């Protein structure tokens, strides 16, 4: 019967005493949105061997 | 002699870098995950190079930190090399209720499953409902639209605690969970019987928790 | 010495130890250690069946 | 029982050749010329035809061979020419069937020399067309052009 | 075990730092002497290193070092916003000629925010705001507040560096041609560069 009371009471006036943990929070790696892909089109023609 | 592993790095540390498993690991730490018992690869891993790691990531000024429960985790220094940030009021109501949770005999029947509506029901049970209302919108009076848009919130919150790594969902059904012990976090203000205002100061100058 | 048993306190793990005595929660631990064993034996004779 | 073979190989708009398809031989098949004929450049469109996984395809030199280089440039990109391109093969099967597999490749405009791949296969096929006509349009006057 | 030479470069105090920054994404570009020489030295052994996370470690053809991640990348990627490519190919199209002679390297904000201005279509510019706006005072305040937030993210970048005094006057950097167009044999850089930006 020791930890009951101990953390009921810290939830019940959390708000008094209002605190936050801490978090390793490494940046993401930033990237280029991708254009829509634009193909190279030039209707080539040639001689049949 | 010369061109020699030794002159420049400890064997033992080249030889946890050059495992397969670090690239993995590495990447999960810096985006803050904890690490407890039931993944055990990672984790057997962390135990075999325990000091090469706490005293690689010191060139960062962060601590490889390890609580009595043993589970690992990321503490960035003041100077750190890496940004540091904190958790939100209602990450820690749900988060000091999941504890609760973890701790009880009474539901350790269902062998660790629980789900959204008990955790729902037991914060209600023991928080004040219509004062806490009032981080979900500064309007609310018990309507039953902001209680289900209560119930969301927290519905986005346990997520983001899956990707922290303190809650794992089941591999079929997304309404239902398991706790892991990373959860004990959140009594680092009461697991020692003393003055809260001195446990406070020692913990915001132990770097573990900022005020609001 | 104070300092010391400050320190320590801190350091207890789950519930079935908040012995808030250090002391008093060693043997709790061993206790623990000699529970583990006994599982791992049981553990070691079904692997090689 | 009777193994299967590959009959051919088709090339179109590659650097070098406009619509060219070579004959496989049951054995063995020589490939010979003087050096920039475009020997490597045969290899390299029928390798792609086998396995179009981009991560994996990279042609380095002859020389520097076996040196794992991370170079920025892959090669492929500079063998293909302006417009729409393939790369195709023959194969009878054990229960002497015709197919065709191949791919359509595209470079991609744009500052990174980016190229694009789209599988596809054909079964069916009668024995008498051949994939250099299949795959190009006769317009004017002997002047074909490739169609997408 | 592991190649000399690459624990040799892991061993060196400037890593740590360096790879901060290369997966926050920056360029490291010629004037980072330190930086660019040390990369120098050790390409050859970083490049290995970053694949075992699925993340290439590209040397441009100008000079400038960055990753790029793969489709299965171990690092967490994110993506710019349009208004990001836009302001981008702007300052590539400012990486003249007469820039030398017009501002000798440093420029200030309100260049770019004329030029964007100037050069953009009505209709891009409003989706960048927001579709309700139509040409109004705030939506223009908004608009400059949001060219200044997204100029910051490139100067983290490492694209644009800016002059060291609370003022908003930057000079820009040889990376920024990540953001140009496709060169072809004889091709005018101004036409291909502002081709791209219509
Ligand atoms: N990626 C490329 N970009 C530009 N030109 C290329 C590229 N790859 C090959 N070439 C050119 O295409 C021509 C054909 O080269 P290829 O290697 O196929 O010839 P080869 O007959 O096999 O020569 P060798 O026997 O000397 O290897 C050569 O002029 C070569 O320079
Ligand atoms: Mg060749």
């Amino acid at each position: 019967r020791i930890f009951s009371q101990r953390l009921r009471q810290s939830v019940q006036h959390y708000f008094d005493n209002p605190w936050t943990l801490t978090v390793a929070n490494a940046e993401r790696l930033l990237d280029m949105r991708d254009e829509e892909l634009a193909l190279r089109n030039e209707e080539v023609t040639g001689e049949l061997p | 002699s010369s061109t020699h592993i030794e002159q420049f790095m400890p064997v033992k540390l080249a030889q946890a870098l050059a495992n397969s498993l670090f690239p993995e690991l590495d990447s999960q730490l810096r985006a803050g995950r904890h690490i407890g018992i039931d993944d055990l690869d990672n984790h057997a891993f962390l135990m075999d190079f325990q000091e090469q790691l706490e005293e690689f990531y010191a060139r960062y000024n962060v601590e490889l930190i390890r609580a009595p429960e043993g589970f690992f985790y990321l503490r960035p220094r003041s100077t750190t090399l890496i940004p540091r940030s904190v958790l939100s009021e209602l990450d820690m109501m749900v988060g000091k209720i999941l504890c609760y949770l973890y701790l009880s005999p009474e539901r350790l029947a269902n062998q660790g499953i629980f789900t959204s509506q008990e955790l729902y029901e037991e914060l209600i049970s023991l928080a004040d409902e219509g004062k806490l209302m009032k981080f979900v919108n500064q309007r609310s009076s018990g309507s039953d639209l902001d209680k289900q848009k209560l119930q969301e919130k927290v519905r986005t919150t346990l997520n983001r605690l899956r990707r922290l790594g303190m809650v794992y969902f089941l591999p079929n059904n997304n309404n239902k969970f398991t706790i892991t012990e990373a959860v004990f976090r959140f009594g680092a203000d009461v697991r020692s019987g003393d003055d809260p205002r001195e446990i406070q100061l020692r913990m915001i100058r132990d770097g573990e928790a900022m005020p609001v | 010495f104070i300092a010391v048993y400050q320190h320590l306190r801190e350091r207890i793990r789950q519930d079935i130890i908040r012995t808030d005595d250090p002391v008093d929660a060693i043997e709790q631990m061993e206790i623990e250690l000699a529970r583990l064993t006994e599982e791992l034996t049981a553990r070691e004779q079904k692997l090689a069946i | 029982i009777e193994r299967g073979k590959f009959r051919s190989l088709t090339l179109v708009n590659w650097n070098g050749f406009f619509a060219r398809t070579f004959d496989l031989d049951e054995l063995v098949t020589t490939l010979s010329g003087g050096n920039g004929a475009g020997k490597s450049t045969t290899m390299a469109a029928f390798v792609t035809a086998l396995i179009p996984d981009l991560t994996l395809l990279h042609f380095r030199n002859t020389t520097e061979a076996g040196a794992t280089s991370g170079s920025r440039d892959k090669g492929l990109h500079g063998k293909l020419r302006a417009g729409v391109c393939y790369s195709t093969l023959d194969v009878i099967n054990s229960r002497h069937q015709r197919v065709v597999v191949g791919v359509r490749l595209q470079q991609v405009a744009g500052r990174d020399r980016k190229v694009d791949i789209k599988p596809f296969m054909i079964q069916g096929l009668p024995t008498a067309i051949q994939p250099t006509q299949l795959l190009t349009e006769n317009v004017g006057e002997r002047q074909a052009r490739v169609l997408p």
